[PDB]
C-alpha cells in the first residue's frame, strides 16, 4: 500500500 | 538543542494550532 | 490513533515513521531529538515473543511525513541507521518495564519546516506537567480502530491519568517508569493509540516557556480506546539518564 521510495535509500 | 520544541510552522511565526488551547486549559 | 484528527501541516515535526525495508511497511513510530538521534520503544525493534529483533540493516526512519503511504516528494527526508541502542533493563518479559531505544543515524538530517527535534524534559518540567488532568497530546499513522488506516497523520490530545485509576484498570504490573492517559467512561470524550502508533510521542507544551517536551513514549496497551481502559507510556523523565549516557558516550 505504500508508494516505491527511491532506490538509492534501499542499496 | 537551543531551538528545540519550537515548530518553524508554529511558534517560530507565533502562529497557534488548532487545538493546543486544550492543553493550555488544562495546565490548572 | 483512535478518534483523532488529521494533523496540520508542520505541527509535528519531530514526527518520525519507522519503516521496514523489506517488505515495505509500517513499523512503529519515533521522534526525532537531535539532527542525529531518534528516540522510540524498544518493543518496536525487539519483542521476542513475537520473533521481533530488528537489526540496522533491517530499518529506515522518514522524517518530516504527513501523507501515511505516499512519497512526500522534496518534503520528507529518509535516513539509514547507524545503531540501535535499546535500555539494558528493558523488560520484554513481563509488562515493558523500561520501554525505550535509541536510534542513531548514519548522517545528520536537515532540519525544515517539516523537521526539528523535540525537547526532552528536565525534572522541574517534568515535576510540573505530570500531573493527573493535564494533558497531552499523542501522534501516529497507526490504526484507527481496534478491529482502518489513515490518509494522513493522525493527532489526539488525552489526559494524563491518576495512578491508581490506572493500576486498577489492567491486570498487568505498572512501574514508576510507565504512566497512563485517556479519558474514562463518564467522561464522555475518547481517543487513544493504537496497533502502528507505538513508539510515538506522547508531548506536552511548556506553558512557562512555550516549548514542546516529549513527556512519553507510546509503549502498551489493552485493545484501542476501550472503555475503562487507559494507554500506557514510557515515562521518558525517569529514563533521562540512560539517554544522556548513551548520547555522551556514542554521541
Ligand atoms: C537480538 O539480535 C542480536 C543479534 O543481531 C542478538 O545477539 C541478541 O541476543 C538478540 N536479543 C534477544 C533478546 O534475542
Ligand atoms: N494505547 C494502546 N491502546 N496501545 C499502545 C499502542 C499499540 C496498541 C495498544
Ligand atoms: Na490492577
Ligand atoms: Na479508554
Amino acid at each position: 500500500d505504500f508508494e516505491e521510495i527511491p532506490e538509492e535509500y534501499l542499496q | 538543542e537551543a531551538d528545540c520544541g519550537l515548530r518553524p510552522l508554529f511558534e517560530k511565526k507565533s502562529l497557534e494550532d488548532k487545538t493546543e488551547r486544550e492543553l493550555l486549559e488544562s495546565y490548572i | 490513533i483512535v478518534e483523532g484528527s488529521d494533523a496540520e501541516i508542520g505541527m509535528s515535526p519531530w514526527q518520525v515513521m519507522l519503516f521496514r525495508k523489506s517488505p515495505q511497511e509500517l513499523l512503529c513510530g519515533a521522534s526525532l531529538i537531535s539532527d542525529r538521534w531518534v528516540l522510540t520503544a524498544a518493543h518496536c525493534l525487539l519483542y521476542p515473543p513475537w520473533d521481533k529483533n530488528f537489526t540496522e540493516n533491517d530499518l529506515l526512519v522518514r522524517i518530516g511525513k504527513h501523507s501515511r503511504t505516499r512519497y512526500e516528494r522534496n518534503i520528507e527526508k529518509i535516513s539509514m541507521l547507524e545503531k540501535i541502542y535499546i535500555h539494558p533493563r528493558y523488560n520484554w518479559r513481563e509488562n515493558l518495564d523500561r520501554d525505550i531505544a535509541l536510534m542513531k543515524l548514519k548522517k545528520p538530517v536537515a532540519f525544515s519546516d517539516y523537521i526539528h527535534p523535540v525537547c526532552l524534559p528536565d525534572r522541574e518540567t517534568a515535576a510540573s506537567l505530570l500531573q493527573a488532568g493535564y494533558k497531552g497530546r499523542v501522534t501516529g499513522w497507526g490504526n484507527l480502530k481496534e478491529t482502518g488506516q489513515p490518509s494522513v497523520l493522525q493527532v489526539v490530545n488525552l489526559p494524563i491519568v491518576e495512578r491508581p485509576v490506572c493500576k486498577d484498570s489492567t491486570r498487568i504490573r505498572i512501574t514508576d517508569n510507565m504512566f497512563c492517559a485517556g479519558y474514562k467512561p463518564d467522561e464522555g470524550k475518547r481517543g487513544d493509540a493504537c496497533e502502528g502508533d507505538s513508539g510515538g510521542p506522547f508531548v506536552m507544551k511548556s506553558p512557562f516557556n512555550n516549548r514542546w517536551y516529549q513527556m512519553g513514549i507510546v509503549s502498551w496497551g489493552e485493545g484501542c480506546d476501550r472503555d475503562g481502559k487507559y494507554g500506557f507510556y514510557t515515562h521518558v523523565f525517569r529514563l533521562k539518564k540512560w539517554i544522556q549516557k548513551v548520547i555522551d558516550q556514542f554521541g
